[PDB]
RNA sequence: AUGAAUACAUAGUGUUGCAAGGCGAACGAGGGGAAGUGAAACAUCUCAGUACCCUUAGGAAAAGAAAUCAAUUGAGAUUCC
RNA sequence: UAUAAUGGGUCAGCGACUUAUAUUCAGUAGCGAGGUUAACCGUAUAGGGGAGCCGUAGAGAAAUCGAGUCUUAAUAGGGCG
RNA sequence: GAACCCACUGUCGUUGAAAAGCCAGGGGAUGACUUGUGGAUAGGGGUGAAAGGCUAAUCAAGCCUGGUGAUAGCUGGUUCUCCCCGAAAGCUAUUUAGGUAGCGCCUCGGACGAAUACCAUAGGGGGUAGAGCACUGUUUCGGCACCGAUGCAAACUCCGAAUACCUAUGAGUACUAUCCGGGAGACAGACUGCGGGUGCUAACGUCCGUAGUCAAGAG
RNA sequence: AUAGCACUCUGCAAACACGAAAGUGGACGUAUAGGGUGUGAUGCCUGCCCGGUGCUGGAAGGUUAAUUGAUGGGGUUAGCGUAAGCGAAGCUCUUGAUCGAAGCCCCAGUAAACGGCGGCCGUAACUAUAACGGUCCUAAGGUAGCGAAAUUCCUUGUCGGG
RNA sequence: GAUGCAGUGUACCCGCGGCUAGACGGAAAGACCCCGUGAACCUUUACUGCAGCUUGACACUGAACUUUGAUUGAGGUUCUAACUCUGUCCCGUGAUCCGGGACGAGGACCGUGUCUGGUGGGUAGUUUGACUGGGGCGGUCUCCUCCUAAAGAGUAACGGAGGAGUACGAAGGUGCGCUCAGCGUGGUCGGAAAUCACGCGUAGAGUAUAAAGGCAAAAGCGCGCUUAACUGCGAGACCCACAAGUCGAGCAGGUACGAAAGUAGGUCUUAGUGAUCCGGUGGUUCUGUAUGGAAGGGCCAUCGCUCAACGGAUAAAAGGUACUCUGGGGAUAACAGGCUGAUACCGCCCAAGAGUUCAUAUCGACGGCGGUGUUUGGCACCUCGAUGUCGGCUCAUCUCAUCCUGGGGCUGAAGCAGGUCCCAAGGGUAUGGCUGUUCGCCAUUUAAAGAGGUACGCGAGCUGGGUUUAGAACGUCGUGA
RNA sequence: GCUGGCGACCAUAGCAAGAGUGAACCACCUGAUCCCUUCCCGAACUCAGAAGUGAAACCUCUUAGCGCUGAUGGUAGUGUGGGAUUACCCAUGUGAGAGUAAGUCAUCGCCAGCU
RNA sequence: GGCUAUGUAGCUCAGUUGGUUAGAGCACCGCACUCAUAAUGCGGGGGUCACAAGUUCAAGUCUCGUCAUAGCCACCA
């Protein structure tokens, strides 16, 4: 007999809206389990760390500051 | 294991709360404030049996 | 009419007269009463008071004239649609 | 599946998606904000019979309200309309 | 040891002379013996010196008629003609695994038209192929745990494509997308190429992803 | 199956069996008889274990049924209250004090009742073995007799005969 | 596993007597194996009933004395009149039934009805999971993390590795404040390593817990005050068969910490879980079967499942069948065939060494490359509306990797013999003891007693000793079948 | 031309080494009365000030010493079509990582104060 | 769930509702007795009377709870 077989089922994570796009206040846009992403302008961050628009705008990745994150914020 | 607890409202409208206590490091019955609609006001809330 | 234990009687016994029994379709009334099946298994439940067994009427039977319903204080026996 | 997997020796005759009720959708006909009778009566497919059913209002567990209603301290917000 | 009652061995017979026999041998043969006639025991019952034996050529529950047209997610079968479209063998759940239900895929009616697709430009995230040793492990040879040369990795990464995926604009081409309803079937797949796990870099093996063909397609 | 053996039940309206009952067999019998169970002429015999299950005999402590119904808590309303509310009696819903048998728990006996019958390590003057000894657990650890057997995997064990 | 397909060889048309190698020949919808939420019968400390047996209460059921327990209970002794007699006598009556009468022996017992506890395979109805490279045994069944997973999501195997069924009133909120680990120097016990001081390069520390993604406005670490571990919601999205799950700005009320702008709807996040039904508890401006109440119900909050077979068939369930049966499957096992060749057998390459010297007369280590289709296996493609046998007998046919006989090369070949390799398939190639044996051991022969394929050739050609139905016994296993 | 504050950007910008500045600013500095502070300490935080210094620290300059950036060309991989099956070849499109040449001791905005 | 009964040295049984003012028997070690031994006799050590609180002038001894164990009974989400 084997002591493996076993698995957890799918969380379905990533990005959801790319860059350009453009969304509605509320929409989610990073689905992440740890802060690949950090939140800029007119973008909010949830409890398990969403990533999720409070304006309406278009979508921007860039990458800043001094320790080189990863930004996306939303251009009104 | 913790047991389950009710935390009853002073003010005689009935409304309570249910938490979790450990009871050998909590002997004492629980108090805390807590906001009762009923009356709308923050009061103080006692430890009952879950029963 | 006759006639014990047993004294009166009674039980018992005999004669005459009258009546009944049996058969046959379905329907009626009453006494008993399954399981296959369904529940996607199965025991509560269902099938179903069905199948079957038994007793017994009539042209029909059963029921029937409120110790019944109703809820503006009203209806007015039973049976069937 | 030529299969060395099944069935048929041959002919003639028979042999398998039905019937009743309810419901939903489509077509068609009558009438149309209305439509339609059931049991029953009826020298009887007619004509009577309007009890009842569907449509015309929704919200709410409900009392209740009603183009609104429920939730709520809220005329805010939101759900069904 | 004859009659009578049995049935140990062998050949024959096996669409037999016979649905249990013939023939040659065999056992008991005054006894717990054999046999006629007439009776008793009736189906979860009878009877059994006991084999689940026998109970009318029928016995781990006789036969007949009723319940009854029992139920069967199983197997088989399903009858004249022409025209149009045309699948699936997947996901999820199931005392579920050869059944079924919702979704995916087919068809028909209605609504609505450019909201759709192909391609070209423009914007976007990645951690695979490859590569590398900066972390985690592992490896060889020197020097004094470090230093210098040198390899390796699905669960290592200082790096990092091609494709694929999402969005916007646009030319041309195409009866394209979408919504509301009636009817389904299907939920046993197969091989081949490419990327892999498993196996022996075995199998016309097995399990996934992706594309083609068969399935349901002749030449 | 059997004659023989043993255990056990049964005092007669017997135990036991058939039957719904009435009744019938047992038996027109009476413990030298009748039923059930196992063993199986005869010879020699038949060891240890009552912890388990069962059976037999005790015990009156704990637990427990119906029945009984003490208390406590509510519903209703005459009345009292400005009102809030309080609220007898009578009906009524509920609660369950006390009493309460067998059985079970407890104690003995019983194996020709169903059943059971162990392990580890050492020791005598060469070599071997152990009359012998230490230790753990059980209710007890297989007596007589027999043994590659209708029982023995290894196995065609080894030796002897043919 | 082909009379019917391809290529090719052979073959004028038709009987009769024989024969059984094939037509996966005929016969019986396989009995072995698996499956169906099929059947039957049997067993039991499976579940749930019932008969039977048994206990007590009430009834049939009465009268007198007495003794004793905590007003009541219990016990004892007498009696007759209910009731019993499968005891005697008389009568109906020509009668061992029955009925009535008279005695005798018992007697409020026994016994019966209703209720009630116990016992109850005697009997009855049933249950006894699924996945699975056949089934059983073993393992697994829900959730989280990584890889497989092919740079969006998703993606299987009885594939490779680990965790969960919790914890915390602070380990939550807020304001303020602070940086780890290691190393080198010195310094009482005190050192490898305790605490103190100063420096060097450094996130290698920590984050309640597994891993991953993260963590300087630190999400890591302290202090003071505190309860936002609130109530009503909620634009808009993620995920998704459904049922569910996830993120969320913002509005209103009350609140905590801040001077303030503000932050707070539990904890860095992702596991720490269970639908519906049935009931319990706290509230409630709902309902209330004539009316007023009430009982009951509804609504809001909350409680009870290792229902772990984790979308949970019942409140409640184990086994045997060789005494067996039905519906199905070559969807799925045992035989033979097929694919494959790990294993098996045979051959070759290199060559340390052995051979008094001398790798190669004969052997040949450590390693490497193939062939065959005999063995043990892997797979599950054909056959379950049947391809029906281990050995012996009878009769065979083919291959050559040759056992004998024939022809050769080398030799550590003097001769006789032997060793090794090459060519060669024409013919030939034991009888018995033991055992069911094939095989094997043994005895005695022969020039030799070869190795294999042919459904492990051959049972519509024979047998039937072994295996594998129904009877019976022993050892062993089980309470038992 | 220097000094301070707040930003843009986040190594061609950093680290290291050497050098320089006190008029103003900054820094060290004096004291512990009052405000406030140490799980002890006026070290930090805080208050009251100017006797000193540019030592330390901060800033500015110089250096390719570590670090960082980095072509061209070639190689690996790869979409489509074709040819082969140890997994390569051809046509076409695309194209790293490493290494080589080489570069770097940053570049800008607002406000205020001095000379 | 309900009703009961227990838990005392190295090993065992008492002590059981107030002034418990925890002892008895075997294990040991030492001493004595003996020509040498026992048995026996003596001494010492070896618990802190299930735990936590309550009343009280008296608590292992009683009342409240929390453990472990045993016996009978009851369990239809």
């Amino acid at each position: 007999s084997t002591k493996n077989g076993r698995d957890s089922n799918p969380k379905m994570l990533g990005v959801k809206v790319y860059g350009g796009q453009t969304v509605t206040a509320g929409n989610i846009i990073v689905r992440q389990r740890g802060t690949e992403f950090h939140a800029g302008a007119n973008v909010g961050m949830g409890r398990d760390h969403t990533l999720f628009a409070t304006a309406d705008g278009v979508v921007k990745f860039e990458v800043k500051g001094q320790f080189g994150r990863r930004y996306v914020k939303v251009e009104t | 294991m913790r047991d389950k607890i009710r935390l009853v409202s002073s003010a005689g409208t009935g409304y309570f709360y249910t938490t979790t206590k450990n009871k050998r490091t909590m002997p004492e019955k629980m108090e805390i404030k807590k906001f009762d609609p009923k009356i709308r006001q923050h009061v103080i809330f006692k430890e009952a049996k879950i029963k």
